[PDB]
């Protein structure tokens, strides 16, 4: 991993849903890796980790 | 014989009035409200990039 230039764009969402939110995180890495996707919220969770 | 301007023949939309339930065919009349389901396939992948 090396993470730089991170942005979140939400393309579409279902309002306050089970996992009805679809968003894309576009990014730059200096070294490709696998980075954990996350939200520290308890009123929101990311489906994937 | 009082055909000096039947509505078919002066139809100001070029409607070919046709008979039986009655209809005005191939007009230039109005503007048409359309609720159109756009295919998601005809937008970009997930990002304007």
């Amino acid at each position: 991993p090396t993470v730089s230039d991170l942005e979140c764009k939400i393309t579409e969402c279902t309002y306050a849903s089970d996992f009805g939110g679809i968003a894309t995180v576009a990014y730059k890495s200096s070294k490709a890796g696998n980075c954990p996707i996350h939200s520290p919220s308890g009123v929101a969770v990311i489906k994937e980790n | 014989r009082d055909k000096g301007a039947p509505l078919n023949d002066v139809a100001p939309f070029g409607c070919s009035i046709a008979l039986e339930p009655l209809r005005a065919e191939n007009c230039a009349v109005g503007s048409i409200p359309i609720s159109i389901d756009i295919p998601d396939a005809a937008f970009t992948r997930i990002s304007e990039t």
